[PDB]
């Protein structure tokens, strides 16, 4: 959709180029451990799992439908990272982006 | 040709067409119960019973286990089973419990390492218990 919206022009203007737009991963990409890498290292501290693949097997059944109890348990470890490791950097980045122009995020 | 051994003590003591009418590998049918789910459940139920190896002697002769009273062992062991069931259920409290039972069961005894086979208590291990008894008879050469 970004690629399609980039190549849109009617008058002598560009509606939404490959600019003025902040990608969803772009909020957390610029960290020494990325948020994706940070949540990859979550099997530590969880009993019965020793690797990311083991965690995926343990949290997802054969149906590929989430197991409610296991995923609810895993959210209790996911949330503190998203509330302490992401939120301040996200706030700073959003404020900086808003300062230097009006952008769609 | 040699089968390995699992538990050893290391101490050692222009061709006819072969396409056949009717053979095609395709999967159009999904198992209603679910092959993977039933296989996983069968694997879980497949495990053999735990080796309750309490009070059993050793090669030396000492009884194995923890020096605790029989009824205390039974109570703590039922509590451990309840906790294990809670973990298996993945809830704070298991619905099925072995400790909240209304039935009085104060006479329950569970096997522990407190009592020897003869009926005594392993306050001192059987090896030493024989050791002092045997060493009470000594005789050295005269000076």
């Amino acid at each position: 959709i970004m690629r399609v919206l980039d190549s849109i022009s009617v008058l002598g203007v560009k509606i939404m180029p490959r600019a003025h737009v902040v990608d969803s991963d772009e909020v957390g990409e610029q960290m020494e451990p990325t948020f994706e890498h940070a949540v990859m290292e979550i099997y530590k501290g969880i009993a019965g799992v020793d690797s990311l693949d083991d965690l995926t097997k343990w949290v997802l059944n054969s149906d590929l439908v989430p197991h409610d109890d296991r995923l609810g348990q895993l959210f209790q470890a996911f949330l503190p990272l998203a509330k302490d490791l992401l939120a301040p950097m996200a706030r700073q980045f959003y404020d900086n982006s808003m300062s230097e122009g009006r952008l769609l995020t | 040709k040699r089968i390995p051994r699992k538990t050893k003590g290391k101490s050692s003591g222009a061709n006819p067409a072969t396409a056949e009418p009717g053979t095609s590998n395709c999967e159009h049918y999904k198992a209603r119960p679910g092959i993977a789910s039933v296989q996983k459940a069968t694997e879980s139920a497949e495990l053999p019973m735990k080796n309750n190896d309490e009070g059993t002697p050793d090669k030396r002769g000492n009884t194995k286990g923890a020096l605790v009273n029989e009824h205390v062992e039974a109570r703590d062991e039922a509590d451990d089973a309840t906790k294990k069931q809670a973990k298996d259920t993945e809830k704070a409290k298991a619905q099925v419990t072995y400790s909240d039972t209304g039935i009085n069961n104060a006479n329950e005894l569970s096997r522990s390492g407190n009592v020897d086979n003869e009926g005594g208590s392993n306050q001192k291990p059987m090896s030493t218990r024989i050791a002092e008894a045997t060493s009470a008879i000594v005789s050295k050469h005269p000076a």
